[PDB]
RNA sequence: GCCUGGCGGCCGUAGCGCGGUGGUCCCACCUGACCCCAUGCCGAACUCAGAAGUGAAACGCCGUAGCGCCGAUGGUAGUGUGGGGUCUCCCCAUGCGAGAGUAGGGAACUGCCAGGC
RNA sequence: UCCUCCUAAAGAGUAACGGAGGAGCACGAAGGUUGGCUAAUCCUGGUCGGACAUCAGGAGGUUAGUGCAAUGGCAUAAGCC
């Protein structure tokens, strides 16, 4: 593990040179990465969610758990906390464990891209990267590609503005450009 | 908010402890210290005091908030209660679950005679 | 129609007013929900799952200003 | 537009006129119309006033209406006995008292506001009075 | 500066106020300035024709109250829904 | 109702029994529950229909 | 008497919103969770092991009195009780009298206990 | 027949084929409890793609929920686990 150690020394610890604070403890931090994988056309049975979560847990270090629904989804018979997908939310060391597998070894299904925008916005500085699939990691034999399954990513941080979060964006090796 | 979450874990217990009354024992946690006080049935007096801010014991600690220091305070509350003739006490878990430093104090005090 | 029915009684009863009781029991009201307007606080007790307060005491009722969660409550009289 | 909406009840008590009002002076504008009399003021009576006052200020300023109807008039069917529930709606109406201000203007000269509010001294169940902000 | 004469009243309420307004005066008060409130009667039209010129709310007034001078400021005035010659009036000490 | 009743017998060997309306139309797996037996004053399974 | 803490009384006229100040001793954040315990996964939480940093967030105290809240006095609304009216609210005599606004108040207090002074 | 508000007079019952709406069955669970937990709605942003539609962040708050219409307690949750 090297990328979280880079976050402990090389990221925002000199930010007082560019951003105004009353304490050096105000510099921005990463809180969580929620994640999402959609059940798609299996929504009306969804007993496969345990078997889909188990293969997200093949690139994540977390133990699988199943997403409960909110406000229902369409007319598919979704009621209260009905199990409907997977998040398997990342905190602490597990966030950068994943960002040392993502587009380092998990590569053979990526799309044509070269750099995501740094001047992007939400109002707090919480960045996102479009990937659509779990993009596959290579094994000694596979025999693993049939549908690959989905992936969505948006970070959550202590930042109060989009240019404060632009200094925290330094926390990753993913292609972002100024 | 943890100050607010603590009173959500405590109000229901206080709302049955008020139906017992009598001479009562309360505990105060914090992460760097621990304290306890015995309060009178009139609501106007304090009968026994002990803590890890007490100069006699603070010098004996490797850490002023430690579980062993909570048991050491518990054994002192029961000692002082015995010399002051205090019995049949009502215990308050003071917003904390009965396995942490709150129990380490109150159980050690009860095995030192202070029922509860 | 034309409005229909409009049911009988809708019974609701009120006892917790002035120096009520003084013999063996003091009372609140029958209003389907009650926890602070005519309720007990401190060492006083008299209410269960039915939300009608009936406290078992020879103390008369007493009224006083405020109590826990800024609710009004009712108290007992010493003699 | 000049009618109660997002309500849960459709019919109201016929009512008596006892309200004293606090709509007793021009609120945002400079010139207006005061009731200076008592009774019922209908949607029809204010339509007749709107049609009239518009002829003095044909292309001149915005006009504001300070009165609003809160009560519908209900009347029973003709070929039916007493009882069987409250009657069917006809028109919307407001109760009025002498102190109440009904209309406001601002984007015109004071002698053109008078030209419109003197024209309103007609077609109404009260003998209205023209009023203005003044200095005090 | 708008010298008006103020006599002190030891009557109060609806019956007295109606009996006052039926004459040449209407009810008024003076308060503030670390001194008690004072209930007075004032001229029912002189004050209306003065305050209508608005500088009454821009200047310190030369009132004569219980025979004597104190200087006062116009604070607030109470109007009647349809009777133009005032309902009640407030002053504060200067 | 159309959900029917089930009558279960005491595992204390008593003639006194227990009866309930437990619906099978969504949840068909059998009812086999503990209750207080009023003839021996014990907490026993009530089992097997009729 | 004050600084902080716990509690009993008191429970928001201790709420809303914007600052100052300080952590000495308090306190919270914060630090560790290879070894007790714990997580529908997650050291977030619970619990254990703590003093490297912050004084920001929060906290205590105080400041800003615009709002919520208290509140004179006068007046009005309403009406106990008598009497009257071209009239369904309106007048007289006598008792009562809001609510909202104005002056003034208001940004919790205080005893017991250990500790900072 | 049962059941609910307004009208209905600051003690209390209360008329009208007055203003207006429901029940006639379910639940071993939503029951017992120790502990733990805390919305709606509006907004910003979405994907291989949408007749419907993801999880976050921003605003907000006894506005969600309680087996069922209706109202009110409600986090000590009586809401769910």
């Amino acid at each position: 593990a090297k990328l979280h150690d880079y976050y402990k020394d090389e990221v925002v610890k000199k930010l007082m040179t560019e951003f105004n604070y009353n304490s050096v403890m105000q510099v921005p931090r990463v809180e969580k990465i929620t994640l999402n994988m959609g059940v798609g056309e299996a929504i009306a049975d969804k007993k496969l969610l345990d078997n889909a979560a188990a293969d997200l847990a093949a690139i994540s270090g977390q133990k699988p758990l199943i997403t409960k629904a909110r406000k229902s989804v369409a007319g598919f018979k979704i009621r209260q906390g009905y199990p409907i997908g997977c998040k398997v939310t990342l905190r602490g060391e597990r966030m950068w464990e994943f960002f040392e597998r993502l587009i380092t070894i998990a590569v053979p299904r990526i799309r044509d891209f070269r750099g995501l925008s740094a001047k992007s916005f939400d109002g707090r500085g919480n960045y996102s990267m479009g990937v659509r699939e779990q993009i596959i990691f290579p094994e000694i034999d596979y025999d693993k590609v049939d549908r690959v399954r989905g992936l969505d990513i948006t970070i959550t941080t202590t930042a109060k503005s989009d240019e404060e979060g632009r200094a925290l964006l330094a926390a990753f090796d993913f292609p972002f450009r100024k | 908010d943890k100050k607010s979450a603590r009173i959500r874990r405590a109000t229901r217990a206080r709302r049955k402890l008020q139906e017992l009354g009598a001479t009562r024992l309360v505990v105060h946690r914090t992460p760097r210290h621990i304290y306890a006080q015995v309060i009178a049935p009139n609501g106007s007096e304090v009968l026994v005091a002990a803590s890890t801010v007490e100069k006699a014991i603070a010098e004996q600690l490797k850490y002023t908030g430690n579980k062993d220091a909570a048991a050491a305070v518990g054994k002192a509350v029961a000692e002082r209660a015995l010399e002051k003739g205090i019995k049949d006490v009502s215990f308050d878990r003071s917003g904390f679950q009965y396995h942490g430093r709150v129990q380490a104090l109150a159980d050690a005090a009860r095995e030192a005679g202070l029922q509860f | 129609g034309g409005s229909t029915r409009n049911g009988r009684d809708s019974e609701a009863k009120r006892l917790g007013v002035k120096r009520f009781g003084g013999e063996s029991v003091l009372a609140g009201s029958i209003i389907v929900r009650q926890r602070g307007t005519k309720f007990h606080a401190g060492a006083n007790v008299g209410c269960g799952r039915d939300h009608t307060l009936f406290a078992k005491a020879d103390g008369k009722v007493k009224f006083e200003v405020k109590g826990p969660k800024n609710r009004k409550f009712i108290s007992i009289e010493a003699e | 537009m000049l009618q109660p909406k997002r309500t849960k009840f459709r019919k109201m008590h016929k009512g008596r006129n006892r309200g004293l009002a606090q709509g007793t002076d021009v609120s945002f504008g400079s010139f207006g119309l005061k009731a200076v009399g008592r009774g019922r003021l209908t949607a029809r009576q204010i339509e007749a006033a709107r049609r009239a006052m518009t002829r003095a200020v044909k292309r001149q300023g915005k006009i504001w209406i300070r009165v609003f109807p809160d009560k519908p008039i209900t009347e029973k069917p003709l070929a039916v006995r007493m009882g069987k529930g409250k009657g069917n709606v006809e028109y919307w109406v407001a109760l009025i008292q002498p102190g109440k201000v009904l209309y406001e203007m601002d984007g015109v000269p004071e002698e053109l506001a008078r030209e419109a509010f003197k024209l309103a001294a007609a077609k109404l169940p009260i003998k209205t009075t023209f009023v203005t902000k003044t200095v005090m | 500066m708008f010298t008006i004469n103020a006599e002190v009243r030891k009557e109060q309420g609806k019956g007295a106020s109606r009996r006052l307004r039926a004459a040449n005066k209407f009810p008024a008060i003076i308060y503030g300035g670390k001194e008690a409130p004072l209930a007075i009667e004032l001229d029912h039209d002189k004050v209306m024709n003065m305050q209508a010129k608005a500088e009454f709310y821009s200047e310190v007034l030369t009132i004569v109250v219980d025979g004597k001078e104190i200087k006062v400021k116009a604070q607030d005035v109470q109007r009647h829904p349809y009777k133009p010659k005032l309902q009640h009036i407030d002053f504060v000490r200067a | 109702g159309i959900r029917e009743k089930i009558k279960l017998v005491s595992s204390a060997g008593t003639g006194h029994f227990y009866t309930t309306t437990k619906n099978k139309r969504t949840k068909p797996e059998k009812l086999e529950l503990k209750k207080f037996d009023p003839v021996v004053r014990q907490h026993v399974i009530y089992k097997e229909a009729k």
